[PDB]
């Protein structure tokens, strides 16, 4: 299918330099232009320029002239966008969408969101949230899982590795003192538990770990 | 925006802005 | 520059009915030449990448509900999503593309009404891993209430507590329409081992008495 | 930036139809500006809903729109 893979979430100090990419597969990379969007963390999109994909001239805009960089790697269908001297206004995430002649974006990337901080990087300490020893039963449980205590903002959460969506209700992270918790519940039917198990999976990109606590009663 | 300095007149391929379009009449690179 | 102006900001209608977004521009967004208007509508999802929904002002990108429709030319234009759903619920932007720089409006937040839920209350006490080393957080689920203004609160052994406790809540529910917040109460486990009762209570638009979700550390 | 003082708020909207519905809205930004952009899009709707009408409060931060229908 034709899509865009972009690099994976970047943590760097300020000042510091930073190249994502934008894996293009599915099509010719050299027939539309690729252009990159960021979105503010909480803010809307803005243009910030584009690439030619045939001629390599890169064309940027006024807000984001000097310190950010286009380019590509033709032979690979891909296209770099590179920011240096980073700055912490500088967070957000960018994206990069495929361009077509009728002047719009049929195709995005998940887009990379880079943050810029002094905090240094510190795994996540996840903790299962279990009924504790009471409540009735009324045939409808409500499970738990605490991350906490990280930092480079992004950790993914899932429940049995994906296959548990529904019931699922995944809290946006939040900081105090240079470290984010996030918690996410799933609300499972009593006869599949602790019948059937349930762990919930949470990676953290950066820390370059990953922890599938298992939920167990008490 | 295409490539030697100048700003207006030849080109027409991989456009961004859709003043600078002209109805379907030829090749071109793009 | 040509500077996209969008209205409202948010907007809240009940499932069913037909919604209207404006979008107006600096200046003429019409090719006179092409006779066309450069200007899509784009939805973007919480988390997601933004997902073209109409270009040339009018015309429906392929893969989309009539229920979606772009009316409008030279610096008016409007978008309708004819009777609303909550998999609707996202921020929809118009770019111009007229002339560079490309440009979007601020976006208009689409939200959902609907019945007055009551917040399901759960409590969780500190997991044995996390007193293991001398922490303690008790956590409170209030999920799946409406409307989106809830109040929480903690009370150690009948006593109200503020400080140590971080709140967290979600975009409405892709499928109910509902919301859920979560509080999470952290302390040191040369704490909560002082204290017996540990009780958090909601106060939801759905009552004047609070739901109360609580536990006891001689019980566990 | 024009800098100088003068921010921004907002402004609750109650868009009550004639066919008995209910919408609610926001708009923000600069006083004037919005109860206006708000005028605007009430007028806007009045297109296909009848001329509308307003009882303003909360010092015109809150407002209230009733389309006479057709």
């Amino acid at each position: 299918q034709i899509q865009l893979v972009q690099s994976g979430p970047e943590l760097k100090k300020p000042g510091e330099t930073v190249k994502i990419s934008c894996k293009a597969s599915g099509y010719t990379f050299t027939d539309f232009s690729m252009h990159w969007v960021n979105q503010a963390p909480g803010k809307g999109l803005n243009w910030m320029g584009w690439v030619n994909t045939e001629t390599g001239e890169p064309t940027y805009a006024d807000d984001f002239k000097g310190r950010f960089a286009f380019s590509l790697e033709t032979s690979a269908s891909t296209a770099y966008l590179q920011i240096n001297s980073l700055k912490n206004e500088d967070t957000a995430t960018y994206f990069c969408a495929r361009f077509l002649l009728r002047q719009y974006f049929d195709v995005w990337g998940a887009g990379t969101t880079v943050t810029v901080s002094s905090a240094k990087t510190t795994p996540p300490s996840v903790y299962p949230l279990a009924p504790g020893s009471a409540a009735q039963t009324n045939s409808m449980v409500t499970l738990g899982c605490l991350v906490k205590g990280y930092f480079p903002e992004p950790v993914t959460v899932t429940w049995n590795s994906g296959s548990l969506s529904s019931g699922v209700h995944t809290f946006p992270a939040v900081l105090q003192s240079d470290l984010y918790t996030l918690s996410s519940s799933v609300t499972v039917p009593s006869s599949t538990w602790p019948s059937e198990t349930v762990t919930c999976n949470v990676a953290h990109p950066a820390s370059s770990t990953k922890v599938d606590k298992k939920i167990v009663p008490r | 925006n295409r490539r030697p300095q100048d700003v207006k007149f030849p080109g027409g391929g991989q456009i961004v802005g859709g003043v600078y379009l002209l109805p379907r009449r030829g090749p071109r690179l793009g | 520059d040509i500077v996209m102006s969008q209205s409202p900001s948010s907007l809240a209608v009940s499932a069913g009915e037909k919604v209207t977004m404006s979008c107006k521009s600096s200046q003429s967004l019409l090719n006179s030449r092409t006779r066309k208007n450069y200007l899509a509508w784009y939805q973007q999802k919480p988390g997601q990448s933004p997902k073209v929904l109409i270009y040339w002002a009018s015309t429906r990108e392929s893969g989309v509900p009539d229920r979606f429709t772009g009316r409008g030319s030279g610096t008016d234009f409007t978008l309708t999503i004819s009777s609303v759903q909550a998999e609707d619920q996202a921020v929809y932007y118009c770019k111009q593309a007229y002339i560079p720089p490309l440009t979007f409006g601020a976006g208009t937040k689409l939200e959902l009404k609907r019945a007055d839920a009551a917040p399901t209350v759960s409590i969780f006490p500190p997991s044995s891993e996390q007193l293991t080393s001398g922490g303690a957080s008790v956590v409170c689920f209030l999920n799946n209430f409406y409307p989106k203004d809830i109040n929480v609160k903690w009370k150690i052994d009948g006593s109200e507590r503020q400080n140590g406790v971080l709140n967290s809540w979600t975009d409405q529910d892709s499928k109910d329409s509902t919301y859920s917040m979560s509080s999470t109460l952290t302390l040191t486990k040369d704490e909560y081992e002082r204290h017996n009762s540990y009780t958090c209570e909601a106060t939801h638009k759905t009552s004047t008495s609070p739901i109360v979700k609580s536990f006891n550390r001689n019980e566990c | 930036t024009p800098e100088e003082p003068k921010e921004e708020v907002t402004i609750k909207v109650n868009l009550i139809f004639a066919d008995g519905k209910i919408q609610t809205a926001e708009f923000k930004g600069t006083f004037e500006e919005a109860t206006a952009e708000a005028y605007r899009y009430a007028a806007l709707h009045a297109k296909v809903n009848g001329e509308w009408t307003a009882d303003l409060e909360d010092g015109g931060n809150h407002m209230n729109i009733k389309f006479a229908g057709k």
